[PDB]
């Protein structure tokens, strides 16, 4: 990704969840 | 346009080690006076060299210091190669130079100081590459500069506090790098500022409440960061924000109810933080959200309904807080949502219907909450459902059919009330990997379609009332790891098929009606590390074929009917910290070599409950690091061995209920220092108490009852705090029983019969 | 959680042959499921079992992160590096077993501060350094077994060492 286009909305992550067992 | 430059480029040339795509070829093949129509280099009208570009084009080696010598150069784009080394120091010497790219290289060292002398220069991407060192307080003084890359490089110190005469900045990313220190102030004076990511570093303290005036930032990404103190209300007058992270950090306080009057808000994602109270109704206002999430935080009151506004919401996070109250009906209004987790909660009430609505809902989880109700028949509707928590509930009712059309992969519907069967339909689903229906009341068989899912790596039907036999179907699973069946009604012989689970690294199928022999081939599988078979009506001896399983930390035969002597071939398995084998038929003596070649073994060793007769092993002295040993009810008959004065880890010892004889040895008990509960009633012991009883601290219960003792009550005991049940009673001891200690309310019966005791 | 994350980061900085640690599935809400793994009714870790695993690979400094492990058992592994100072962060942890590794440089002086230590056996390792005199400061120390790995530096006697019987030194280069 070019400097120029900025940071875009999917650069940053979700929180993810745990899994119960 | 004359030899210098054409010497710059040849001399740029060499020091590039590596060109295997061949592009630096062209310039040799053109010739040095055309050198203006070779592969990256642009000339001006003039003539001159003005824009070196080359990307992608796998260069390696190094940049030449020679690229200083092309006077008129604007541009130099390295964009995406394997150049090392350190940019050159006489780059300062460019001066026309508007845009240098290095971005995606290895460059390294401090970035030159010449750099920041340039008055001409916007452009500069120093993005992915090896460069330490600082950002000097220089960059504040090079006023030309609009964007700056900084992003993943090793750069440490702080961020210039003079920033913010960098007046014609737009855009200054340093994410994934060691700055620490605070937020500079002055940054929030740009008021040309678009874009902002500091995320990834160890930066400290409040964020500025003057970036309150920035009006053109579209994103803030203060992430992974140490931040401290609350979100600032002043961040809800940035109306250009189209994406705000402040996800894990320190933040604390209250969510500004401001932040709804950011309207142009895609994604806002504070989760991972401190932040407390309930979620203000405004947020609800901000209808252009597509990613939301609050996990991981303090929060606490209701969701409202309201969420059903945000509708192009995608993925929600609510997880790990202290919401309470009723679910949120309305979550069925965002239709573009796939995930969903409200996990770790105390929300109550129940699932929509219509919940089959959503379609795309991709990841459910609602675990650990206080959910009633029945899964929606709805769900069936739901074909793109991957993943499904519920787990940890008041759930009721029936589960639905229909989860064969959904391709799941986790199913984790356990810990709750559901009744009925298990819907075979479910089987229709082969990408499930996860399937846990553990500790509920599904009644009916296991039936043999389970053979269907063959991708299976966990499967729990735990703590149901279940029954039937075991369905061979249960080999084709291949690489399950986890087969928990334990805690239902199961019976038969366990199928051989069994046998064809080589990855399977646990069995538990315990408390059940299982019988008959165990199939020899069920002893091939070497990976096999927990075994729980207790509580079963097995019978007849314990195979020897159980020493084909080498590798077992967790072994139980427990509350069976097997038969004869323990077989000496046990001795092949030495990764045992927990063996019991308790409650059983079993004769003979304890094999010496099986409790030696059990050398370590941290937990529980219970022989307890069988027919067992013998002195007891010297070789269970070989036994240290072990807490637990029960040989309780059995027929051992000589003298405690000293040998054992060498376990120290022991907490419980039970030999009670047995003809061991002879003086309790002192010198044995002198090793078991860390006891905590000692049972010797109902033995043939004699001679006096144990002066070392008093050496333990951590004694609570000790029972000598039903013993030949001879000696006077040793007053050691008195004192002793931890001490809480005594058990004297049927003996023979003498003399004043002690005064202070758990002899203040300790009742009559520890003592009776002793015949003679002053008091 | 962060345990499990914790865990996770030792699983991958080892390579693991046997496949022991195929049960450690870092998407889980702990490691409290995990094989060779034990927790308490609060699921914090307290016992991590890995002896005799045939595994290789570094230590990670995440091994502090487990507040309530008690019980470590890494030994007799092929595995190698130095122990991370960060086992001083453990509050109550009563055995620490490195022993029978290729595990190599200085005892660190933060193995001190653990005062509810009871088994500490480095014994037949790579170690070479000096004595922590805060290991004469713990107390508790039922069963040192530390030896087989060159050290010296001296042999302290400062008074939690006044306790043992001398196997637990047997050629540490010692004195
Ligand atoms: C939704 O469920 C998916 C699995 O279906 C989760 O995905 C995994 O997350 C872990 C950790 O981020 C990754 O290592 C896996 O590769 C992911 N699997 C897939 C297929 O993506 C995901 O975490 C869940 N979403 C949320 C936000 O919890
Ligand atoms: C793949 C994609 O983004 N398509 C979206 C859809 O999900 C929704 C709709 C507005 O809600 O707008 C479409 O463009
Ligand atoms: C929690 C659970 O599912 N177990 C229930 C149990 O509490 C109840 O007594 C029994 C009879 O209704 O049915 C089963
Ligand atoms: C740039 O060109 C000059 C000759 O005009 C040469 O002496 C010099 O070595 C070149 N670059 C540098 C500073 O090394
Ligand atoms: C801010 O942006 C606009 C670009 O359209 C420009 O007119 C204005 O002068 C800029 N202010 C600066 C350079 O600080
Ligand atoms: C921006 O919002 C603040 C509250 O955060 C408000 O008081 C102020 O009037 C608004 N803008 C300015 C600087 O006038
Ligand atoms: C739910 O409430 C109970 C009782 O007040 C409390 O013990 C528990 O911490 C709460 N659960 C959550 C996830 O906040
Ligand atoms: C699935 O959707 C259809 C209409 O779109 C509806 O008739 C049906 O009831 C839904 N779910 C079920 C229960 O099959
Ligand atoms: C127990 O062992 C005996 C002798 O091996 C065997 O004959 C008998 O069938 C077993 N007991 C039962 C009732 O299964
Ligand atoms: C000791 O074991 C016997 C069984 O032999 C049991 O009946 C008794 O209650 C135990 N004593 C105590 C106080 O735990």
């Amino acid at each position: 990704q070019r400097l120029s286009t900025g940071s875009r909305i999917n650069s940053a992550k979700d929180d993810a969840a745990g899994l119960q067992i | 346009s004359f030899e210098p430059e054409i010497e710059a480029l040849k001399s740029f040339k060499n020091g590039i080690s590596n060109d295997p795509l061949g592009v630096l070829s062209d310039w040799t093949i053109i010739g040095s006076l055309r050198h203006c129509n070779w592969t990256g280099i642009t000339c001006d009208s003039t003539g001159h060299v003005v824009s070196v570009s080359l990307l992608e084009k796998q260069l390696e080696g190094v940049l030449s210091p020679a690229i200083a010598n092309l006077t008129y150069l604007q541009v130099l784009d390295l964009t995406s190669n394997s150049f090392t080394g350190k940019i050159p120091a006489e780059i300062g010497k460019l001066t026309e130079l508007n845009q240098l790219i290095l971005y995606l290289n290895y460059f390294s060292g401090s970035i030159p100081s010449g750099i920041w002398e340039l008055k001409n220069i916007f452009y500069l991407d120093l993005r992915n590459n090896l460069l330490s060192g600082d950002v000097p307080e220089e960059i504040c003084k090079t006023s030309s500069l609009v964007l700056i890359g900084f992003d993943y490089n090793n750069l440490t110190g702080k961020i210039p506090e003079c920033l913010g005469d960098l007046v014609h900045l737009q855009m200054f990313v340093a994410a994934g790098n060691h700055l620490t220190g605070s937020i500079p102030v002055s940054i929030g004076t740009l008021a040309n500022l678009t874009d902002l990511d500091l995320s990834g570093n160890q930066l400290t303290g409040k964020i500025p409440r003057d970036f309150g005036n920035l009006l053109n930032l579209q994103s803030l990404v203060l992430t992974e960061n140490l931040l401290e103190g609350d979100i600032p209300a002043e961040i809800g007058n940035c109306s250009s924000l189209v994406q705000l992270e402040l996800y894990d950090n320190q933040l604390t306080g209250k969510i500004p109810a401001e932040l709804g009057n950011l309207v142009q808000l895609q994604a806002l994602r504070i989760y991972k933080n401190k932040l407390t109270s309930s979620i203000p109704s405004s947020l609800f206002r901000l209808t252009q959200l597509t990613h939301l999430g609050l996990s991981e935080n303090h929060l606490v009151g209701p969701i409202s309904e309201e969420i059903g506004f945000l509708e192009s919401l995608e993925v929600l996070t609510l997880h790990s807080n202290n919401f309470t109250g009723e679910f949120p009906q309305s979550i069925t209004n965002l239709r573009n949502l796939t995930v969903l987790t409200v996990g770790f909660n105390n929300i109550s009430g129940e699932l929509p219907a219509d919940l089959g609505l959503l379609t795309n809902l991709r990841n459910l989880s609602a675990h650990d909450n206080l959910l009633t109700g029945p899964i929606p028949s709805s769900i069936s509707n739901c074909t793109g459902l991957k993943l499904l928590d519920l787990s940890h509930n008041q759930m009721t009712g029936e589960i639905p059919r229909g989860f064969g059309r959904m391709n799941l992969t986790f199913i984790s519907i356990g810990r709750n009330h559901f009744t009925g069967e298990i819907p075979d339909d479910i089987f229709n689903c082969s990408n499930l990997e996860t399937l846990s229906v553990a500790d509920n009341n599904l009644t009916g068989t296991l039936k043999p379609l389970i053979g269907k899912l063959q991708k299976l790596r966990i499967l729990q039907v735990s703590y149901n009332s279940l029954t039937g036999p075991i369905p061979r179907e249960i080999g084709n699973l291949k690489d399950l790891n986890i087969l928990y069946l334990h805690s239902n009604g199961f019976t038969g012989r366990i199928p051989r098929e069994m046998s064809n689970l080589t990855l399977l690294q646990g069995l538990r199928m315990y408390s059940n009606d299982l019988e008959g022999p165990i199939p020899e081939e069920m002893f091939d599988m070497k990976l096999l590390s927990v075994l729980d078979l207790s509580n079963n009506k097995f019978s007849g001896q314990i195979p020897a074929l159980f020493s084909k399983l080498e590798s077992l930390t967790y072994l139980s035969l427990q509350g069976n009917k097997f038969n004869g002597s323990i077989p000496a071939s046990l001795k092949s398995l030495s990764l045992l910290n927990t063996f019991d084998i308790s409650d059983n038929l079993l004769t003979g003596t304890i094999p010496g070599e099986l409790l030696a070649s059990l050398k370590n073994m941290q937990l529980y060793l219970n022989f307890s409950n069988n027919l067992l007769t013998g002195t007891i092993p010297k070789e269970l002295g070989k036994l240290e690091m072990v807490q637990e040993i029960d040989l309780s009810n059995n027929l051992f008959s000589g003298s405690i061995p000293r040998s054992l004065q060498a376990c120290k880890n022991v907490f419980t010892l039970d030999f009670s209920q047995n003809n061991l004889s002879g003086h309790i040895p002192d010198e044995v008990f002198q090793g078991m220092d860390m006891i905590i509960s000692l049972n010797l009633s109902r033995n043939s012991f004699s001679g006096e108490i144990p002066q070392s009883f008093g050496n333990m601290t951590h004694l609570v219960s000790l029972d000598l009852s039903s013993n030949n003792l001879t000696g006077e009550i040793p007053e050691s005991l008195a004192n002793l705090s931890t001490l809480k049940h005594l058990k004297l009673a049927s003996n023979n001891l003498k003399g004043h029983v002690p005064e202070s200690g758990v002899f203040k309310n300790i009742n009559a019966s520890d003592l009776m019969g002793n015949t003679d005791l002053c008091g | 959680n962060a345990e499990g994350d914790a865990l996770s980061a030792l699983k991958n900085s080892l390579a693991d042959p046997n496949k022991v640690l195929q049960s450690w599935d870092a998407t889980l809400v702990t490691p409290c499921t995990w094989f060779h793994v034990t927790c308490n009714s609060d699921n914090s870790v307290t016992r991590v079992d890995l002896g005799n695993a045939n595994l290789s690979g570094q230590l990670v400094m995440q091994l502090g992160q487990l507040p309530n492990l008690q019980y470590l058992e890494l030994y007799s592994n092929n595995i190698t590096g130095t122990i991370p100072e960060q086992l001083g962060n453990l509050t109550e942890l009563v055995s620490l077993d490195l022993y029978l590794n290729n595990l190599s440089g200085p005892i660190p002086s933060t193995l001190g501060r653990l005062k509810k230590l009871r088994f500490l056996r480095l014994n037949n390792n790579s170690l070479s350094g000096e004595i922590p005199r805060s290991l004469t400061a713990v107390l508790t120390l039922q069963v040192l077994d530390l030896s087989n790995n060159p050290l010296t530096g001296d042999i302290p006697v400062n008074g939690s060492f006044s306790l043992f019987t001398p196997i637990s030194f047997a050629n540490t280069k010692l004195t």
